[PDB]
């Protein structure tokens, strides 16, 4: 339970892997070459970490376990000209001339499923060079059909294999007020069924929530797909931030999981990520371990386009990084309960997670970020997830009247029966989902 | 599959793939010798899909030009441009078509097909990765309306694999050279509207009139011309020419314009289509090239999108802008003229933005639009059929050539079986 | 509880916020920068303030908690051009995005309550910031009918909100004689109508007569807005030194409530401040504080355009600042007994509320008055405002009579019961100051 491997599926979740890589490396003070970077300390790898992500060679030259699977060549090319792919190992991508379709067509048909067969002995081998396994990470994004087709086959295979981790997956949900593709919300309804067998742990984050802090908190005039990637780099590094970095109350990946998922099926916590703003805001004045806890139950970090009041409470998690005084955390977790920010429920209340890890939060030199010595990621579970699922449901219904695009899914590798299942599967996860959470 | 050959035809065709050669040469930066010059490492792997790597550092244009009168090709062959011209690209007959539907492929055709097979089959076997074809030919021209609609049919018909792509010259209906010009257009259509996937509406008197507002020339020339659709082809390109933030390949932009296999028509934009000197008095904002993509006189089809209704609309943009910011501007434009946009889908629209911007524009535009007023120009067509072989004149020609009324009357089906789409789906 | 909020609203009200900070600063021995400077130096700590007021944030300065509230982004431009904008924060500063009307018509329409729903979140979070309240402090002025429609309707939100303070507003009154714009007589009317709604304590004070003084005590040729603002910085000083510095008589502000509200509705006491005169004249006259009383009661110490001597005498509150004499004041109360020129009133009669403080009262150079360590205030009910209420009510009667004005007033969305109830409501202010005073 020492490891984690970790895949970039999609262009954007490539994006994402290199963000993530690169963050990585920037706590640390990793540079291209390394050897550790250097050999001296203790705690920055090793000891661990890096010893979850970075392969440790005889060398000593941490490699970072990363697939990059996609049937683009261009984004292939592109990681292969950075530093990153040193990093990697040659044999560790994988490397597509043909795009599969537009764009779960082909992702998850039997052309997809050829490689599964030889990223599978990838998997088989690299876990054979390394000892001890955590759990499956997964970063791909569901308005990608490629990636989320190609996500999920990898997701079935690894069930079907070891089936002894959590298998966490990291998905990334599209703006619900505009959709460039068309069969953008056919694609993430498709692949929810499917996450839904497979995936025992997900992550909903939504890409106009994140383009709305960055315009807000860290005030910039234009928005870009690195921002975004960069701040996804920091969500994950503060979930893991007690796998890489000891601290006063570790937590394990068992324990996310054990504070998480909750139900036979509930497998979908959100993100919040407190305090995010400016770089002036912070030097005018400085914020209040209260100020942070209350910031976490706002719209705007909560990374999802949708309110979390009208949403009902249920069990979540707060991670603290660096120096993070307990009574300051309990003092303001008690005025939460006293403010009823959130309608609290009957029977989960008892269930605000406090984890405190010694390493302080990084801002990265691409995107802003308020500088503090003590950073909060509150993993909730408020019944808001509902909201957004029949916000996409609507749009998926009122689309799959007329659908204007059925000949080509049937005739490559679909039909409306699996459509129509994914439809009925979704709907029964929203009423489960709400009766659950009214019944209080 | 990233590979496209640029099919060239067509009396005025030729010189709109020779100026979309001299554009790309000029954009990315290409000698007319043939040694590279384009910067760095993703203009060289266009060169890949267009151009052919020869000896010395050399490339030749990957293009069919298969057209009469080789004096056109010779001329347009001794130029500095045009000089590295592969002799297997341009595969010329003698020795002109007579600007008529029948001599073009039913009496000279026949003995060129063979040939212009065997080479697009050499150019298939020394390049693989060929994705689609792309075709600039004349609807109204005899060698484009008559050579055109034979390798489009051969090509359906033996590669139904391979997209298609047409960028088609409608012939203007209110002026004309001659009456039979417009019926060649329509026995040309009747079979490209079966067996091509895709086309563009270029109108020639369209033209006329944005050279007219922003060129401000009395006379038109068709080098501008040439030069204005180079670039709208170049900006319809750009998705797959360099790398931006969201790439889509042009099957991923069909599945996602069309809802049915028909539909293929298709109105073009282009921005900024300001004057000369006006990018100075004017701030080059993108408020106003969404203003420019919805005058109904800036767009080159050309059809009026109050008339008609949007079907499926689709902006392309280059340069660096802001992604909220376009959304925000797509969202009020589509609330503004709910009349003119359908609501049933609801949103209709499909952008893909380029990293970088075109050499002398800070950004760029193409537009792409899906109206039911296009029908009217299909409506105009259809009438020179019934007014002008009504009278019966010059029908002994027709009859010589061996055309009959059966194919005159399947191409006046195909033009009620287009309109009643246009009415399905009504206005 | 101690803590005090204050609020800038208006154009007046901003600059007369600016010099109060002005003011107190300098006082404290701190320069408008920041950092600090210097102290919290002995015994700018402990007793507050500079707590109260000049709160110290984690980041290490000490903001002062005020909300610059105006619709004009002319005033917000000038008060980010001081370096107190520095010492603020961008989310005290309320950036005004367009001026409602000329100029309170549209401040009180759903255009104020907009804005006052980004204020009120403002507070809600000032207030977790900083726990504890002890009085609402508002600065506008009559002739700007934004800053008093904002300013009111701000007050009777927290009022409704809490209702368990007090608030303190501090109003500028315009001369009877000019009219800088012919809307004032209804927004005074109006202003006196929602002050019958929620009012804890009004404080008028006319410019006429403090331009008057400028000229004869100040020997000031011509009085600028500066020196205005500078004289009412001076005489908030004094009533806050209460509650800043330590003295043998404390006086609470709720306790000034209590001094200052007898009869069942009073809710417009009069203020007046001395000793104000001539630097040169300061240098050739060392009175001690019995004539600074004597002075204090007379109409010219007044600042405002009312007589106390024509008025009846009622509840007053007389503060001391510096080297106070205990038989100097019992010299001055036994004075006063010995005057008899106002009458002796029944229910009040042995009240001059004694406030003693033992810092010596500061000016600032710009002030044309100097530096005098001893000072005496007199805050006293009189019923010649409701004189001057007539006389403005008698102006408003007959411009409401000649309707010039309100078809303008309904189009902007009022009505002809809103200032029929605002005249009646006027109406019996003047005529309850005159029962009280009659009944004696």
């Amino acid at each position: 339970m020492r490891e984690v491997i970790s895949i970039n599926v999609g262009q954007a979740g490539c994006q994402i892997g290199n963000a993530c890589w690169e963050l990585y490396s920037l706590e640390h003070g990793i540079k291209p070459d390394g050897h550790l970077e250097d050999g001296l300390s203790k705690p920055k790898g090793g000891e661990e970490g890096f010893s979850t992500f970075f392969h440790e060679t005889g060398y000593g030259k941490f490699v970072p376990r990363a697939i990059y699977v996609d049937l683009e060549p261009n984004v292939i090319d592109e990681v292969r000209n950075g530093p990153y792919k040193d990093l990697f190992h040659p044999e560790q991508l994988i490397s597509g001339k043909e795009d599969a379709a537009n764009n779960y067509a082909r992702g998850h048909y039997t052309v997809g499923r050829e490689i599964l067969g030889d990223v599978l002995d990838r998997i088989r081998k690299l876990a054979d060079q390394c000892d001890g396994l955590q759990g499956f990470l997964f970063t791909h994004s569901l308005g990608g059909g490629t990636g989320s087709g190609l996500g999920s086959l990898l997701l079935e295979e690894l069930s079907a294999e070891y089936g002894k981790k959590s298998k966490l997956e990291f998905a990334v949900y599209p703006a619900p007020q505009v959709s460039t593709s068309v069969v953008e919300p056919y694609n993430t309804v498709l692949t929810t069924h499917t996450t839904l067998e497979h995936a025992d742990c997900t992550f909903m984050v939504d890409n106009e929530a994140i383009y709305d802090m960055c315009k807000r908190n860290l005030d910039i005039p234009r928005p870009s797909f690195a921002n975004l990637n960069n701040l996804i780099a920091q969500v994950v590094s503060s979930v893991t931030a007690s796998l890489r970095f000891d601290g006063s109350l570790n937590v394990d990946l068992n324990e996310f999981q054990t504070n998480l998922v909750p139900y036979p099926r509930i497998h979908f916590p959100l993100v919040s990520y407190s305090p995010v703003l400016s770089k002036s805001k912070a030097f005018h004045e400085s914020n209040s371990v209260s100020e942070i806890t209350n910031a976490c139950f706002e719209p705007g970090n909560q990374m999802v386009k949708c309110d979390p009041r009208d949403g009902k409470y249920m069990a979540t998690c707060l991670l603290y990084r660096g120096d993070v005084v307990t009574r300051d955390v309990q003092r303001a977790v008690e005025q939460v309960k006293n403010k009823k920010t959130v309608q609290l429920v009957d029977w989960c209340p008892t269930g605000f997670k406090i984890g405190i890890c010694y390493e302080p939060p990084t801002a990265t030199p691409n995107s802003q970020l308020a500088t503090v010595d003590r950073a909060v990621c509150m993993l909730s579970n408020t019944t808001s997830i509902a909201e957004a699922w029949k916000r996409i449901d609507r749009k998926f219904d009122l689309m799959y009247a007329k659908r204007a695009f059925v000949h080509w899914y049937v005739g490559e590798g679909m039909e409306e029966g699996e459509f129509t299942e994914a439809r009925e599967d979704l709907a029964a996860l929203e009423r489960d989902y709400i009766e659950v959470g009214a019944d209080s | 599959m990233r590979e496209i050959i640029h099919i060239s035809t067509g009396q005025c065709g030729n010189q709109i793939g020779a100026a979309f050669w001299e554009t790309i040469c000029g954009e990315h930066g290409l000698d007319f010798n043939g040694t590279y010059h384009g910067h760095d490492d993703i203009q060289k792997e266009r060169l890949n899909v267009y151009f052919n790597e020869a000896s010395s550092g050399k490339w030749v244009p990957r293009s069919i030009n298969v057209d009469l009168e080789p004096g056109t090709i010779d001329a347009v062959r001794n130029s500095a441009i045009g000089n590295l011209f592969r002799p297997d690209n341009y595969i010329f007959g003698q020795s002109s078509a007579g600007n008529v539907w029948a001599k073009g492929h039913y009496t000279e055709g026949a003995e060129l097909v063979d040939s212009v097979m065997d080479v697009i089959r050499r150019e298939a076997e020394g390049c693989d990765s060929l994705q689609g074809f792309q075709i600039t030919h004349s609807l109204g021209g005899g060698t484009g309306s008559g050579m055109g609609t034979l390798l489009i049919s051969k090509i359906r018909e033996e590669f139904p694999d391979r997209m298609m792509a047409t960028f088609s010259v409608l012939p203007s209906p209110k002026t004309s050279d001659t009456v039979v010009e417009p019926y060649n257009a329509t026995l040309s259509v009747h079979q490209l509207v079966e067996h091509s996937d895709e086309t563009f509406c270029i109108d020639n008197e369209a033209l006329y009139d944005i050279c007219q507002r922003t060129l401000k020339l009395n006379q038109p020339s068709y080098g501008d011309l040439n030069n204005l659709v180079s670039s709208v082809m170049s900006g319809v390109t750009t998705s797959l020419r360099y790398p931006g933030q969201l790439n889509s390949d042009l099957r991923k932009l069909a599945v996602n314009l069309v809802p049915f296999p028909r539909l293929h028509f298709f109105m073009v934009g282009y921005a900024p289509l300001t004057a000369i000197g006006s990018q100075s008095f004017r701030s080059l904002t993108v408020p106003e090239l969404t203003q420019q993509m919805f005058d109904a006189k800036n767009m080159m089809a050309a059809a009026d999108p109050r008339n008609g209704r949007y079907l499926t609309v689709a902006a392309f943009f280059r340069g660096k802008v802001s992604v909220k910011e376009v959304e925000d501007e797509m969202h009020k434009v589509q609330s503004k003229n709910s009349d003119y946009f359908v609501e049933w889908i609801p949103n209709n629209v499909q952008t893909a933005v380029c990293s970088v911007a075109p050499q002398g524009l800070d950004m760029a535009a193409t537009f792409i639009a899906n109206s039911t007023s296009i029908q009217e120009l299909f409506k105009r067509v259809g009438d020179q059929f019934s007014a002008m072989f009504k009278r019966k004149a010059f029908l002994h020609w027709y009859t010589s050539e061996g055309m009959d009324e059966l194919e005159f009357s399947e191409a006046e089906s195909n033009m009620n079986d287009l309109v009643s789409e246009y009415q399905q789906y009504q206005e």
